[PDB]
């Protein structure tokens, strides 16, 4: 749902952007 | 309500296609100069 698939996001781009 | 809680989650989706593309892209790119140098 909203909660998991916002985290997913977040995650996602915080470890593009510390790649980064 | 239930169509409006739909369109949220799918503006979340676009939001996630718009902002991880372009990043992965760049850091493809960069890498393929890390690689050269």
């Amino acid at each position: 749902r909203y909660a998991e698939t916002d985290r997913r996001y977040r995650d996602d781009n915080m470890k593009l952007t510390d790649e980064y | 309500a239930l169509q409006h809680w739909r369109t949220k989650i799918a503006t979340n989706g676009r939001e996630w296609e718009e902002r991880n593309r372009a990043l992965r892209n760049e850091k493809e790119i960069m890498a393929r100069h890390y690689a050269k140098l």
